[PDB]
């Protein structure tokens, strides 16, 4: 196939605070059509004038609509716990990331969560073949 | 608190009897002393002096059919001689003298309101002679 | 019957200021297909730099749309009662809130009530089998 | 019935402010399906910490989109007479409230005003039978 | 033929303000099935505490949505001249408004305007019978 | 006809910067059904109290859709030009604007531009017959 824009795998690693057990890597599902978005460059441009450009800093940023599993609670999809993230797309694209935090919590019915992750960096895997 | 009765909390402020809505409540605690600070060495001193004169700051509120002649009488009192007992709504009863109340009243802008900036401070009495 | 999304029951006790008597635990019913919005983490990331996180504090908040009972006055709604609520979905999570506090209240046409509640913390009771 | 969500009388009385001369109680009618709004608690609630609240205080707020009569001028429906309002729905509950206070005017064509009213606190009657 | 809810009679008075010369009350008509709005009261309430009212000084405004007379220059709806307007309804009532100001001008494709108009006091006819 | 709201004729002059090279008057054609609108009063009036009126100073704006001509390099119509603009409508009005600036530019994606021209003041034409 490898013609199919879309998410095949998403794997996240619980990590708890305050008794550092891991669990995981459970998968996960999306709640509707909306993809994970990315972003990997760390200094953000920012225009000065005739040609050129201010450069400041950022960190590595993650958005993941995903479905909460019934058997974690719903605080660690909220910012109480670290998390280790992996999406793996149609054509062969995967996305590694550890050591995440949820840095803006939202309320969720209990079903449907968006975590916004940043990390230091995400590494991308690009099928094989690149230049 | 879930079940905070504010009113059932704040004392009703009232200066020299007469008595009025505060907006606000402040204080000016302290404890003077020096401060040592000898030359070419690693070492600093500290001694007691007293006890810094407490001030109290307040925000009183007119908003009535009649707030100015309230406020003409609430203006009387308090340039009345000599200082007189104050009840801060969060410090309980004390004797303070009025030394400052700026009343601000506009009516192009917010007719109906007229509001008291006040500035009193602990007043001890004294015995004449040399105490 | 499980792979359901939905609320089952939503159980709210309603606890008066001024008598302190105590009304519940009365079932209760959505106006709508929204369901109620959750958040239990305590404090909340905030990206800094390259990788790392700054730490705020914060609340465990509820969103409950609810439909007004008619024995029980509108205000008890909007932040004049305290509330204890228990909403129990339909694949057996059940999330206890005690010691609420309506935080945010707003206009309602005397039917539909939309409780935003914080407290210390909400409990949750993760169907039978968990990690 | 008595399971039909809906206005059922309008009833406002207009005090007029430079002659004291009342007008009503005329009935009054719905421009379209929207109905009005209510909030009686006057204090306010608002987050603070782990599970605290900071309390604010606040009016008995009323939001009355009507149909303009014909026999009334427009200017006593923003802001220019004193209003007593009562709104009975279909239910049974009864929300009276007087000395209001039309605080906010906006156009209107000549046909449907929003009357946003403000006062000190807003009754309800609650159907026979009530905790 | 009353119970229609809809403007009959526009007519505009226009008055050049470098030569003085007086031009109408040339009839009028709207682009469109919005209707003219207006607020007849000066003073304008604001909501203060738990009932009282701090009350502001403001003007008699209207919204006119006018089609624009070929034989009038563009301008005189954009404020480079004085208007007396006159809407009469069909329900009878008529607003008369004399001593305009066009207040805040806007582009205009050349044909529809919208003169938000300005001025102490707008007179209202109330159809015959009144209270 | 003399009975349909449109445009009919848009010319453009150009004139280079740097070397003052007139072209034009070029016609033109517009990308869809929305048309030129346009304020011609300089002054700008504001509302200030019970009905008097704050006046400003301004420029006399138009804004001009527009298809790019395939001859004329972009940057004429985002700023880097003199332009002089002349648009005749359907029922007879002739707008003429000389010595204008394009005074807002933005992203266009090489076909349809939308110029935001001021200039001193605009001159209306007025089909024959006019007060």
């Amino acid at each position: 196939c490898n013609k199919q824009n879309g998410v095949k795998n998403i794997l996240i690693t619980f990590t708890d605070c305050d008794t550092q057990e891991v669990i995981g890597p459970i998968s996960h599902e999306q709640p509707d059509d909306t993809l994970p978005t990315y972003k990997n460059c760390a200094w953000t441009n920012t225009a000065l004038t005739n040609g050129y450009v201010q450069r400041s800093a950022s960190n590595a940023t993650m958005t993941l609509p995903v479905v909460r599993d019934l058997r974690v609670p719903l605080a660690f999809y909220q910012g109480c716990a670290q998390v280790d993230v992996q999406v793996e797309k149609f054509d062969g694209t995967v996305m590694t990331l550890t050591e995440g935090a949820v840095v803006e919590p939202e309320e969720s019915d209990g079903r449907s969560v968006t975590m916004n992750i940043v990390a230091s960096e995400i590494d991308e895997l690009l099928p094989p073949g690149s230049l | 608190g879930p079940c905070y009765n504010p009113d059932a909390e704040y004392l009703p402020a009232s200066f020299k009897g007469f008595s009025f809505d505060a907006d606000s409540s402040d204080s000016d605690h302290g404890r003077n002393g020096a401060e040592a600070e000898f030359v070419f060495g690693e070492r600093t001193g500290y001694a007691d002096l007293g006890i810094k004169i407490k001030s109290y700051q307040l925000r009183a509120r007119f908003q009535t059919n009649d707030h100015i002649a309230q406020t003409n009488a609430f203006i009387a009192v308090l340039e009345s001689p000599g200082p007189g007992l104050l009840v801060h709504p969060t410090r309980g009863t004390v004797f303070a003298a009025c030394r400052s109340a700026r009343v601000t009243d506009s009516k192009v802008d917010a007719a109906g309101v007229t509001y008291v900036e006040l500035d009193f401070v602990e007043a001890n009495s004294v015995l004449s002679g040399f105490g």
